[PDB]
């Protein structure tokens, strides 16, 4: 039923968890206290896909088995600058050096 | 200190192995040597006899990176009461983030291999304290 | 809930349950703010010691089966030595 | 790697404990675990079963000390020629003066107390790294 | 050929100088009469004792015998076999 | 047999092997070769007891069992200056420490 | 040092040659000198009459390069359970570049014409080395 | 994959695995950290070969396939035997 | 399974396996990453014949026992410049000297 | 008193001449007289094998000017850790204006002639001076 | 900074001062331009440039080049760098 | 990557390095720092060939092989007076002495 997951926009990234009954508006509200945005103004996605404030987590996709506390699901985040939304944009992390000789 | 009572009384155990590990079980003899036991692969479980007052632990059967069994260190079978088998747990513990990269690191490169990465001095020496079952119970002697 | 922030070496921003993030005494320590700066430690190892956060306070003392925690081992060394050094 | 194969070819052996010290007998298993056997009593010898591949190493029973098979560390049973068992002369080594001086401040030192002896640094280690099976076999590996 | 190996209380010990050569660090102090200004004779003359016995046993198939040291002289032994590393 | 010797005299110890079968003057001639002395000037000790030049060491009770490399037989010396022999004296060994608490 | 225990317990082996080269195959007599075997071509196979504990090497029949069986230096037939014949796999190893060098011109020069190629001198040595195996046998003793 | 450059005496460039070509400790050692390689003495009708003995011992080291003979066309021998000992592989 | 290939382009050599089952362009990925030109602007060759992005290895003639590790097949490379794309050139490898006499 | 030690101890090293000289390997034996060996192209490497606290300098083979091994006038092969051979970076120095045009002239003019050029008889004395590996040792063993 | 090397042609030649600082004989003269009656422009140049390369190439580890000299230029570069030490 | 460059006019010839990358006007820079003239009555050539200010020294086809510090090229300058610009001379070197007959 516990679901966690890594909320992200730019180079922000929210570790967070909830209930696969959790609706994707109370989401927002974890994001509002966080962030200081409300729920209207921010756009939640699952991948490319827009996440409508009533549906579950568990309709959209996050189950506790794949949103999981040592490997969390991914949930994009997308905030409104005055009167239109910005486009969802996720700066990855770093990367790693390649693997040394004595690994490979 | 740490050693089998010669009870001779026998107890049936349920070794179940509830961890992604081939898990070694290890029996401590009457003279408190450490006495390995038939491996367990992941998931499985399996009925043995053993007996009352026997101790166990239990370890990655490849590495001897120690687990728990009923969240502890140590097992011993009791009274079988009304013909139930004993149950013994066996669980990853929750490790230290720096443990479980030593063994990551570990599983990756060859002993010989450790001083050619580039990673601080004092990691050397902690790659190569590979987990040791006579050295763990000397520790606990100390206690 | 109270958060932190969490900065990699490389400028990303983490932030995670104050409670969750007092698994390490470390970083209690190192915030007696709600901010910490990691300039050694980039966002593919900071990323991963969040994670660490949630699993442990999820799985301690736990009777359930614990799950393994995942170490690519592109990030092991990388990993190794933050963790070294958070001792944690 | 250092490990008995499972030949399924009986060979009987004859353990001798030519030493001083109650000797433990250790058999690795196919998996490489050092697994010890039933102690023999200084100066006595016993005619055992084990299996051509096998793998053998012999130790204080009480102190873990490394002791000598046929004058090496490890023993292999080998084929019964005519049925006579082969065999296994266990011996002393000639240890180093120092290893010899450590056997001796141990036995007569509890390591809790080690810390508190008058000698080098060095020497408070060199007192409580133990003998271990573990660590010779993967020191004879590398 | 023959070395001397002087102890801290002036007693000299006579050994074949093969023997001595045991010690790596009583070759290099020889490159005939070696000086130990912190080895007393009950620690040196044990010292000697080990050259004849590992000469001896070593790569023997004969019973090997325990090599002896008085418990009152092993903290001693222990720090001069250190030193000379045999 | 070999057997395994210390022949002191004051504070001169000389490690040296011989057969059972070996002499009495046999081992007097391998102290004139390690101390320039000739066997007429030397006497051969066994505790009190002078040793006969013609005697085996193991009739003098030097055996391959009680002259041990680890644990080898004293045979004393005494010299001669020019007329009379000296007194056979053999200093003795420096004494170990009282044994440390942690130790006894 | 290395030789054959005169056992009298049979032990029946294929020779199965997995190689290109003609095999020479070498039993390790009591007193622990090299007999040489009746040869196999390559890719063919043969059920031979052996015994426990004989030790057994192979070598090109006509250069004495060194072989393979199962994958290591030395065979010693063991016991045939269940009737089944031990399989003696013959394969070539991977040599060194310059080892294969030497066989392919070993293989096309006389040894009195080896110095009368334009190399550096230290390869005319080098040509003259041939494979032996009495040499190797000292070799491996000294071990 | 991390690939290295060879380059032959007459400017021919060979470009192998990385981790193929670090089978020689000459190559190995002569890398370190440069990607790129120059043997002046080599000329490229042998060290193609050089390069084909790398993917040859890749592949059937410890191997319990049958393994094929390593071909040398007698041509080639001698110059390849040279840059062998020169190399020590 | 296995194959193993010169892919040949001018002076240019570039050693290479893959499987049979791969794919032409694939192998001009591996040409990619090696050479940083796009797979649009190379072309592969098996003797004269252009070979076709979308066919196996094995289709297009290349086995594990015509490719062999020890004896590897060739692939022509040709690169587009600015316009057009150039013709199929492969420079020879050095010849050796005649057969000396003692080998011959 | 600069001579190479007999280990006995191997050492196995690359020379890499990353010269445009013809570069001659000097080795100093135990007794420090230079031994010449084989020389090596410009350009080229080789594995070759020494052994550990060997001395090693190097020299042009033509003109014996000097040369540097790893910035540095001697080289001493030290222990092959992690097997890999040891590389010796054989350069040219950054010769002094003044030398350089000495080399120059040198490579120009036989020793006959060298008065038969209308130059300070300073300079005549500084040319016919040639680089002189015994007299570079006396140079180097001051210091 | 830079300084003004002249010829004995009357080339001016403007290095940075301290390339030119790697003569002595240079430094000597400067404790803004220098005159150098017997020098020609067809050997101060290659003065130049060999402060250039002394000053890219000193304590470097990568190859390094010859310094070319034109055999018709030798003797007068000798003599110049004789006088300038460097 | 550093670039080392002779700027000549008449029998003026500034030893100077700089990048690469670096502009045509930012060698103009240099030289007006040196000899106190701007950029604007300066111009710059490659051989017979105008620069233009904007275009990087590597394009003008001054490379760390050919622009090599025991070996500059040669950036030729011409100032303008007033109103005009001067043609562009760059007064040669003086010549070497016939090769002596010993060194022939
Ligand atoms: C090989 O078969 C087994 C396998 C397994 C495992 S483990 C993971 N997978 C499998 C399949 C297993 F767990 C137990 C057994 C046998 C049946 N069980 C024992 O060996 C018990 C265990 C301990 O309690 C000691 N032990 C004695 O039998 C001792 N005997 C006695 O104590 C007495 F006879 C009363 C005096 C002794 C003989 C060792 C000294
Ligand atoms: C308690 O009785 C013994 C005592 C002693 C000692 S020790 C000091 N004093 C005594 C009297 C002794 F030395 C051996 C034995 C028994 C008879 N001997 C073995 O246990 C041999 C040894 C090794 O070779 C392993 N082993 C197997 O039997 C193995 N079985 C097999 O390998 C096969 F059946 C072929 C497949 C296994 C069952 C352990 C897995
Ligand atoms: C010519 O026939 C053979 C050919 C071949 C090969 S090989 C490649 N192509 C063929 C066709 C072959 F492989 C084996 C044999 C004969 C049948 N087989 C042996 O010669 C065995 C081999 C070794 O094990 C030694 N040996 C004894 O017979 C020894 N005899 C004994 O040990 C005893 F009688 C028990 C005491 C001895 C007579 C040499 C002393
Ligand atoms: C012709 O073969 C070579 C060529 C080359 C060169 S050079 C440029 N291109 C190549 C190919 C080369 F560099 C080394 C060698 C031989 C293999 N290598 C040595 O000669 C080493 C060198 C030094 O270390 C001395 N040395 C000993 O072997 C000495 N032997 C010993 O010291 C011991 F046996 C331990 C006591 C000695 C025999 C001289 C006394």
């Amino acid at each position: 039923m516990d679901v966690f997951l890594m909320i992200r926009r730019h180079k922000t990234t929210i570790f967070t968890d909830a209930k696969e009954s959790s609706t994707v508006f109370e989401l927002k509200r974890i994001v509002e206290g966080i962030l200081k945005r409300p729920p209207d103004e921010q756009r939640l996605y699952k991948d490319d896909q827009l996440l409508d404030d009533g549906k579950t987590l568990g309709e959209c996709g996050f189950t506790s088995q794949t949103a999981r506390p040592q490997a969390p699901a991914t949930v994009g985040l997308a905030f409104r600058a005055d009167d239109t939304f910005e486009a969802l944009c996720i700066e990855p992390f770093s990367s790693p050096p390649e693997l040394p000789d004595v690994m490979k | 200190v740490l050693r089998s009572v010669n009870s001779r009384e026998p107890s049936q155990v349920i070794f179940c192995n509830r961890s992604p590990r081939v898990v070694l079980p290890v029996w401590l003899n009457f003279d408190g040597e450490p006495q390995p036991y038939p491996t367990l692969p992941p998931g499985t479980g399996r009925r043995i006899h053993s007996y009352r007052g026997h101790l166990w632990l239990f370890r990655d059967a490849g590495t001897h990176d120690g687990l728990l069994v009923n969240q502890t260190e140590l097992f011993v079978p009791s009274l079988n009461v009304d013909g139930q088998p004993i149950f013994a747990n066996i669980t990853l513990p929750v490790y230290t983030l720096k443990e479980r990269c030593l063994q990551v690191v570990r599983s990756l490169v060859k002993p010989e291999n450790y001083r050619r990465l580039d990673i601080v001095r004092s990691l050397y020496e902690d790659l190569e304290d590979h987990p040791n079952v006579q050295k763990d119970l000397e520790r606990l002697t100390q206690e | 809930m109270m958060y932190v922030k969490l900065i990699s070496s490389d400028g990303h921003e983490f932030i995670v349950k104050r409670e969750h993030a007092l698994t390490s005494g470390t970083i209690k320590a190192m915030l007696s703010t709600n901010e910490v700066n990691f300039r050694e430690i980039p966002s593919h190892v900071l990323s991963k010691v969040c994670m660490y956060f949630t699993y442990k306070v999820r799985y301690t003392n736990s009777s359930t089966e614990i799950p393994e925690f995942p170490i690519a081992p592109e990030i092991a060394l990388e990993l190794l030595m933050a963790a070294n050094f958070l001792d944690c």
